[PDB]
């Protein structure tokens, strides 16, 4: 069923600046307390990224946001939740059961990487009933499965096992690059406990490499798949009766840039500085240090 | 006097190569040890990856 | 009747598919040996490495961008590598006419 559910709230995009996120281990080499300058793809510091949300505080049956997005060179996805509303992704060029599409679906038993093509609905997603026998009774992700030649299965990426509704102790950050016919996915799941629900956390992190795929197809457009826990918070009908929960996720972008990174004694990344933001940052990059004298 | 004249080194004698096991393999038994075989016109076309 | 199968492998090598290295070999330590850990061939002397990699790290690197430690693909232990010993020779003489 292509649902095409009503009460479609089309709103302008909320903007949140990119506060010193978007760093990842560029390769598999190891270092020890050194300074390194690297020219590669990164998310530039302090850039306005798009904020999307699905929340039932005021509109339990009216707040859904699953539009298509362009995948120019890579994205930095981030999500803050506690009940795992975000569950899948979709990519490709035409998405008309004619071009290969990547259905990264988390599942529960095992994450599945699929290259196959499908005729997806106008508003594809998944929903699962509030019943005790929890199961995605609505396989509304698509309706046709035509042709493909590669599939892959692995252990599903872990959850924080914090299934509450208070301060969202689930925060998951992902980066998806596609170069040289390799689809590389870096990620990190930062649990934390409490944080003011204003924007993305103000701090620093790192993005360990997770997976690589040698599939090698051109990519130009994508979007996200939300599996809903359709409950009796608005009891009765299903297609129109559901809850929007409380979920927020931010979408950024990548640009070629030069960075200076430092390593600790055991080789982890503690902090880094770009080479195009401020004249002082340019001076740090050129002098190759974190301190300068008069 | 003294004369810096020669350079010496120690050369190896043997080689070693390593690889991360053979854990995954291509299942080809089902081809030869097939329960039943395909007809003359039309055929099974098995893609290996 | 004869049961026959025809194998047809494609080309153009953009979708690298099957391949195989196979043929693993033995290990030695504390001797001048050539090593081909993962196609990063080198020559030198092996030993242990007390330093700990990250779980995804494969082979280390030191100042001046040189290989210094590699994790063995079989036993998953990070060994340390040192270049072969070498040096220079000086000759002391008191005089040919003496
Ligand atoms: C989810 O896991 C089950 C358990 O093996 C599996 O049968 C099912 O195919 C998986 N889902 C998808 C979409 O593959
Ligand atoms: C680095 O890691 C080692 C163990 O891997 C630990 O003993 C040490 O305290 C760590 N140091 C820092 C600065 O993280
Ligand atoms: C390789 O296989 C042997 C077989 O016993 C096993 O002991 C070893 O841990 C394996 N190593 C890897 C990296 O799979």
């Amino acid at each position: 069923q292509c649902v095409n559910l009503t009460t479609r709230t089309q709103l302008p995009p909320a903007y949140t600046n990119s506060f010193t996120r978007g760093v990842y281990y560029p390769d598999k080499v190891f270092r020890s307390s050194v300074l390194h300058s690297t020219q590669d793809l990164f998310l530039p510091f302090f850039s306005n990224v798009t904020w999307f949300h699905v929340i039932s505080g005021t509109n339990g049956t009216k707040r859904f946001d699953n539009p298509v997005l362009p995948f120019n060179d890579g994205v930095y996805f981030a999500s803050i939740e506690k009940s795992n509303i975000i569950r899948g992704w979709i990519f490709g060029t035409t998405l008309d059961s004619k071009t290969q599409s990547l259905l990264i679906v988390n599942n529960a038993t095992n994450v599945v990487i699929k290259v196959c093509e499908f005729q997806f609905c106008n508003d594809p997603f998944l929903d699962h009933k509030n019943n005790k026998s929890w199961m995605e009774s609505e396989f509304r992700v698509y309706s046709s499965a035509n042709n493909c030649t590669f599939e892959y299965v692995s252990q599903p990426f872990l959850m924080d096992l914090e299934g509450k509704q208070g301060n969202f102790k689930n925060l998951r950050e992902f980066v998806f690059k596609n170069i040289d016919g390799y689809f590389k996915i870096y990620s990190k799941h930062t649990p934390i406990i409490v944080r003011e629900p204003e924007d993305l956390p103000q701090g620093f992190s790192a993005l360990e490499p997770l997976v690589d795929l040698p599939i090698g197809i051109n990519i130009t457009r994508f979007q996200t798949l939300l599996a809903l826990h359709r409950s009796y918070l608005t009891p009765g009908d299903s297609s129109s009766g559901w809850t929007a929960g409380a979920a927020a996720y931010y979408v950024g972008y990548l640009q070629p840039r030069t960075f200076l990174l430092k390593y600790n004694e055991n080789g982890t990344i503690t902090d880094a500085v770009d080479c195009a933001l401020d004249p002082l940052s340019e001076t740090k990059c050129t002098l190759k240090s974190f301190t300068v004298e008069k | 006097g003294i004369y810096q004249t020669s350079n010496f080194r120690v050369q190896p004698t043997e080689s070693i190569v390593r690889f991360p096991n053979i854990t995954n393999l291509c299942p080809f038994d089902e081809v030869f040890n097939a329960t039943r075989f395909a007809s003359v016109y039309a055929w099974n076309r098995k893609r290996i990856s | 009747p004869y049961r026959v199968v025809v194998l047809s492998f494609e080309l153009l090598h953009a979708p690298a598919t099957v391949c195989g290295p196979k043929k693993s070999t033995n290990l030695v330590k504390n001797k001048c040996v050539n090593f081909n850990f993962n196609g990063l061939k080198g020559t030198g002397v092996l030993t242990e490495s007390n330093k700990k990699f990250l779980p995804f790290q494969q082979f280390g690197r030191d100042i001046a961008d040189t290989t210094d430690a590699v994790r063995d693909p079989q036993t998953l232990e990070i060994l340390d590598i040192t270049p072969c010993s070498f040096g220079g020779v000086s000759v002391i003489t008191p005089g040919t006419n003496t």
